[PDB]
This record gives structure tokens, sequence and C-alpha cells, in this order.
């Protein structure tokens, strides 16, 4: 025994499976539209993004 | 219904089809010239309409092949589709075939050590023998490399894209602009592949569309002879930190060079190295490392390539 | 609160007076106070954003 | 199409709006090339911070490493941006402080703040960070700031190691202000973290000696026929008192084949102080309009 004591201090995860309760008509959501913009012509194949 | 909104967001935007003019049939001939004529003299009008027209145009840029003619015992069969080349044009009066020195043919030129390069001197030992038929055209193995003349005599070209390899005559097409695809049909993304054996990779750091390939031709003497090296790097940090990490990993080199150079030193002596730059690779694509007969090599996705003059570095 | 310019694309109109005699110059030598150049690329009506 | 939005992901206050409002149009290099982006990345303080010593060589070898990219709009929720590709046309507009007239065939770099940092930084309270902006310069003052950089740095280490060696008052007029046509410049080098810029200067010493070794001796020799005999224009650093290293060196003869092998080699140690005296990215204006300070430019890294 060398003369101090020590503490340890750890770290642990958990996969925990949760519970999410929601009320009714809380967030009001506003949904616009889905645009397509070409962004790479190449000669081998288009590419989009919506 | 919401899906055929899109449908016509994705069919407004697409490039105009190219043109197919027949040129076997006859009155398949007149119906194809002809719808490029009257489709092209409403792109030219000063209304609305032929402008609207005018901007739909895609200008996709395609690279530009180079066609080389090499002997086939400077050039193995065996070589990985995407292998670099550098030419070499040290006399011009022949003008018959060409030299190509991929980076595993190089090695045997030099003459560096098997203990820095640990694989790829096996595979340099199965495909030449003895460096004899890559040496037996240049008389100057030893008279460039003691006056410094070797990097002023390559030109870097760019990856394999097709070699057909005779057996005393091999064909190569490279690329040497642009993102490296097969020139055939089915259009296959060619990319660089170099041994994993060769290349030195240097890296919160920003990243941009960028990370430069950097070629190093360094000049050293072993057994008290003169011999290069060549290392390739790989690194987006701009021209002025890559130069200050080079000679960090060439310390050694330097102070055991001129210890054996200590009493006698010419002026010729003093060159040491030179740094090309061989392309550009984009940010988000990671190498894949892949074996062949074993040789650890890397692949590149959609390695552009460019060219860079050589720059000497001491 | 001082009374500032905006580029928001108003629905302008249209007068029987001209109005171009001396402008450049006098944009160089404040002739009045608040203005704004619209060169080429863009001398538009901006895009209706709130 | 190209663009980058950057979230503010707390808020922002109506004063510092007012502040980003004023600062529309301005080129500021931001960490990745992606569509989203935090505020952590579009600083060029993350490296330049107030309560550490900056380290304008380092900011500045922070600066050929990122992507560039011009403001279009401050949203108090958002900063939209548009970014610049390697090989593209582009705009880019003269908002930049000590304004210094451009022209059409001009040959830009991006500086850091090199004059007044309290100009360029504008702290955002609202997110604990502040943004810091670059300055885009001609390159006839890009380079000219690191001659004067380098010399401050090299003799602030002879001053600072023993005092008695160089007198006070001619080194601060001397190695801080940058002589331009004109007017003369002030800068903000006081407090400042140098072990950068030293290496640098430990990376001049390996190429200089070199230099100085393998002088061609024809030109040693003109020197000599030049500095006491005619009074040109630009020699006039050098009066009738030649120096004396120069004089020592004329006890061997000419010989012309001998010099073919120092003049080729001094060339291409020439071709190496391009790896030392680097800017960072390049915009070849080709157009430029006076009277909206609007320069189209092409840029081209590296």
């Amino acid at each position: 025994h060398p003369g101090f004591a020590m503490t340890v201090v750890r770290t642990d995860e958990v996969l925990a499976e949760h519970i999410l309760y929601c009320s009714r008509a809380s967030t009001s959501m506003f949904v616009g539209l889905p645009s397509v913009v070409r962004r790479e012509v190449r000669s081998d194949a288009v590419t989009f993004e919506i | 219904e919401n899906a055929a909104r899109l449908g016509r967001q994705v069919l407004g935007l697409l490039p105009p089809p190219t043109h197919r003019v027949s040129l076997t049939r006859g009155p398949e001939f007149a119906r194809g010239v002809r719808d490029l004529l009257s489709k092209y003299a409403a792109s030219t009008r000063p209304t609305v309409g032929s402008l609207h027209e005018a901007l739909r145009q895609a200008p996709f840029r395609q690279p530009t092949y180079g066609d080389f003619l090499v002997y086939s015992q400077t050039f193995s069969p065996q070589e990985p589709l995407g292998t670099f080349l550098f030419s070499f044009k040290q006399e011009d009066n022949g003008s018959s075939m060409d030299m190509l020195l991929t980076p595993t043919s190089l090695f045997m030129l030099s003459g560096m050590e098997a203990a820095k390069a640990p694989q790829t001197h096996k595979v340099a030992g199965v495909w030449y023998g003895s460096g004899s038929g890559l040496a037996d055209f240049i008389p100057n193995l030893s008279e460039l490399m003691d006056t410094g003349e070797f990097h002023t005599l390559l030109t870097p070209v760019g990856p394999m894209v097709q070699s057909v390899h005779s057996t005393f005559v091999t064909k190569v097409t490279s690329a040497m602009k642009g993102v490296g695809l097969a020139r055939d049909e089915p259009r296959a993304h060619v990319g660089l592949t170099l041994p994993c054996d060769m290349l030195v990779d240097l890296d919160r750091e920003p990243a941009g569309l960028n990370v430069t390939i950097y070629a190093s031709l360094v000049y050293l003497r072993v057994n008290q002879r003169p011999s290069m090296a060549l290392t390739f790097f790989q690194s987006g940090k701009g021209f002025a930190e890559v130069v200050a990490m080079i000679k960090d990993h060439f310390t050694d080199v330097i102070r055991t060079k001129y210890i054996q150079l200590r009493h006698e030193l010419y002026i010729n002596r003093l060159v040491f190295g030179a740094v090309c730059t061989l392309g550009t690779v984009p940010f988000d694509s990671h190498p894949v490392h892949q074996s062949l007969n074993s040789l650890p090599v890397l692949v590149f996705a959609n390695f552009e390539a460019a060219c860079g003059p050589w720059t000497v570095f001491l | 609160m001082e009374a500032t310019l905006e580029q928001r694309p108003f629905p302008y109109l249209a007068t029987e007076a001209n109005l171009l005699t001396q402008i450049k110059e006098s944009a160089a030598d404040g002739l009045f106070k608040s203005f704004q150049l619209l060169l080429g690329k863009d001398a538009r009506e901006g895009s209706v954003r709130f | 199409d190209k663009s980058i939005v950057v979230n503010l992901t707390s808020r922002l206050f109506a004063d510092e709006l007012a502040a980003l409002q004023s600062k529309i149009g301005s080129v500021l290099p931001l960490g990745d090339c992606h569509r989203l982006q935090n505020i952590q990345a579009l600083g060029l303080g993350c490296v330049c911070s107030r309560e550490t010593s900056p380290d304008y060589i380092q900011i500045m070898q922070y600066l050929s490493k990122c992507t560039l990219a011009v403001l279009e709009e401050v949203r108090p929720d958002s900063l939209r941006l548009t970014r610049m590709d390697p090989s593209d046309n582009l705009q880019i507009k003269n908002v930049y402080a000590p304004f210094f007239q451009w022209d059409s065939n001009t040959q830009l770099a991006v500086l850091p703040p090199l004059f007044s940092r309290k100009d360029s930084t504008i702290v955002l309270e609202s997110n604990g960070f502040d943004i810091v902006f670059p300055m885009v310069v001609p390159q006839q003052l890009g380079h000219a700031i690191l001659q004067q950089l380098l010399v401050y740095h090299i003799y602030s280490k002879i001053s600072a190691g023993a005092p008695g060696d160089v007198n006070m008052a001619e080194l601060d007029l001397y190695t801080t202000n940058v002589s331009f046509m004109g007017r003369t410049y002030r800068l903000d080098v006081d407090n400042t973290d140098p072990r950068t810029a030293l290496r640098v200067l430990d990376d001049l010493s390996m190429y200089l000696c070199i230099l100085s070794a393998l002088v061609p001796r024809g030109c040693l020799r003109l020197l000599t026929a030049l500095v006491r005999h005619d009074r040109h224009p630009l020699t006039e650093v050098f009066e009738g008192v030649v120096p004396d290293e120069v004089t020592r060196i004329d006890l061997d003869q000419l010989s012309v084949p001998d010099d073919i092998t120092r003049m080729r080699v001094m060339f291409s140690y020439l071709q190496s102080l391009s790896s030392i005296f680097n800017l960072g990215p390049r915009l070849h204006v080709y157009a430029y309009s006076a009277e909206t300070l609007a320069a189209s430019c092409w840029y081209s890294p590296r």
C-alpha cells in the first residue's frame, strides 16, 4: 500500500428504449412543396436533388 | 397525384437529346439533317421563345486522351488499369516509338533500396528481370543523376485507360485532362491506381472540393553511386504547407547525403528534388484498398487529372 | 425613424415626362440623396419575400 | 445550382443583424463544402481568438486550405452563402475597408485582417462565437505585407533578446509601417505568436545561403564597376562604400563556362522561392465597374 488511497470514475452507456407521449394538436406544421433542382450532368448519368 | 407534378419538373429540366443522323439509309438522312437546321435556326432569332431554347444547353466537357505506342520490353503486360504514366523525351531524331515509365518500372531505373519499398520490389522482380530492358535505352542513368536533369525530361501524362498489349509493341491510351473514363462506349470510371507502398499520406482541418496528389522525385546516392527515389504525396493543405511537410520527410536523406559528399561537392550536385502536381481528388471520395498478384494498391474514384511543372525544392 | 429606400418589386407607374437628362452626372456629384445604381445583371425586380 | 445555408442555432439580435447587413457581399472562408453548416466553421477567427495570441502566418496558412464563399442573404435564423468553384467565373464586390482602387486586368489575393482586427471582428454573442472576415487585396500589396511581416519577426527577435542591440524608435517606424504609393499603413502586429513565423524564416536560411554559395562572379564584378563609377537611379542604396565582402570575392578570375553552371543552378532556386512567398487563392479580374464597385473575376486556388 503506498501512502494514498484513490477513487475511480467510469462512464457506462445503456440502450434505453423510450416512451414518448405528446398531447393533442400542440405543434402546427407547415408543409411546402417538393421542388426539383438539377445540379449535375455527366456523360454517364444525370443527378437531381429534391 | 403529387408524383405527376414531379414528372414535369424532371422532364422540363433534362438536357436536350443529342441528334442522331443516320448515315446508312437515304430518306432517313434527309429527315435527320433537316431537324438540325430547322432547330438551330430557332436558337439564333431575337424573340423570347428563341432565347428560351438557347438556355437549356448543358455544356459538359470531355477529357483529352493521348495515344502512345510503346515497346513491350519496357511496359509490362501485368499493369493495373489506372497506373500513372511518365513520358521520357531525351532524344528526338528517332521519333519511332515512345517510353512510358510506370512507377513500378521507374523503381528499377533508380536502383533504390528494397527496405524503403518492401513489397513493390518483389513485384518489380517478376515483371522485369534485372531492370536491363528498361535501362538499355538510356545511356545516362549515371550522368542524369549527377547533373540533376532527370526531372527536366519527365512530363507527367495521366492514368492508363486502354492498352492493347502485343508481343513486340504495346499500344497505350491515357487520359490527360478531366475525369479518366474509358474511351470505349461502355464508359467506366478508370480511376488512378497507386500502390500503398509509394503513397505517403500527410493527414481540425477544413476540406474543399479538392485534395491534390503530388509527385516528388528525390535525388540521392546509395552505395556511393547515384540513385534517385520517387514518392507520392496526398494532402489538401495548399502549396506553402506541403513543401514544408516534404522537407520533414526527407530530413534523414539531406543529412546523410551531404556527409557522403562532404569533401567533394560540385555545383551540379546541389539540386535535390522536384515536386509536380498530378491531379485533384474530390473530398467525400475515400480510396479503396485493393490487392493484386499480393500488392496493396489504392484505387481512387473520380480522379480528374491536371499537370504542373517540376519545381525544385531543397 | 428616417424614410429609407427599398428595392421591392413595386408596380411602377408611367409618366409623360422624361427623367433621363443629366442623371449620370447628377449621380456623381449628388443632386439628390439616397440613390442606388443597378447595372446589368442586377437591374430587375427582386424576388418577393416576406 | 450551388449554395450554402448556415444555421444560427440560437437566435440573433437587431444590432448584430445591422452589423451583418453592412458586411453583405463579402468573401469569407468557411470549413466544409456541405450544403448544411453551423456557425463554428465560418469564422476565420476560430484560430484568431481574443484571449490567445494570434498567428498571422498560421491564420494566413489556414486560408489556403478553406473553401471561400460570398454572402448573399442575412436572415435572423440563418445566413445563406454562395460558394466558389475552383475554376469559375464569378462576381466580387469591393466592400473592403482600406479602399484600394482596382481596375480591369488586376491580380487579387485573399489576406488575413492585417491592419484592423477590430474592424473585421464582429462578435455574435447570441451564439458564443465571433465571425472574422479577410480582406481581398491586389497582389502588389499582397506580397508587400508578407515582405514586411517577416522583417518584423526578424528584428523583434533581436530586440526582445537584447534591447541594447536595436534602438526602439527606429524599430517601430520601419518594421511596422507598410510603404504603399501615397500612404503608409500601420500593421496590427503588437502581441502575436511568432512560432510559425520563424519556421518560414527557418526555410529562407536554407535557400538563401545556397544562393550565397554560388553567386556568379561576373555579376559581382559588375557591381564594383557600377557602385563607384556611375549613378544609376536604383543602385543608390549602395553608396560609394561598396560592401567589403564583394571585393574579397574578386580574387579569382572570370570564367564563362563555370558561370553558366552557376547561372543555371541559381536560376532553379529562384524558382523555389514561390513556395515561401505564397499568397492564398487568386482572382484574375477581367472586368470592373468603378461606380458600382463590382469586379467580375476568375477563381483559381493554389
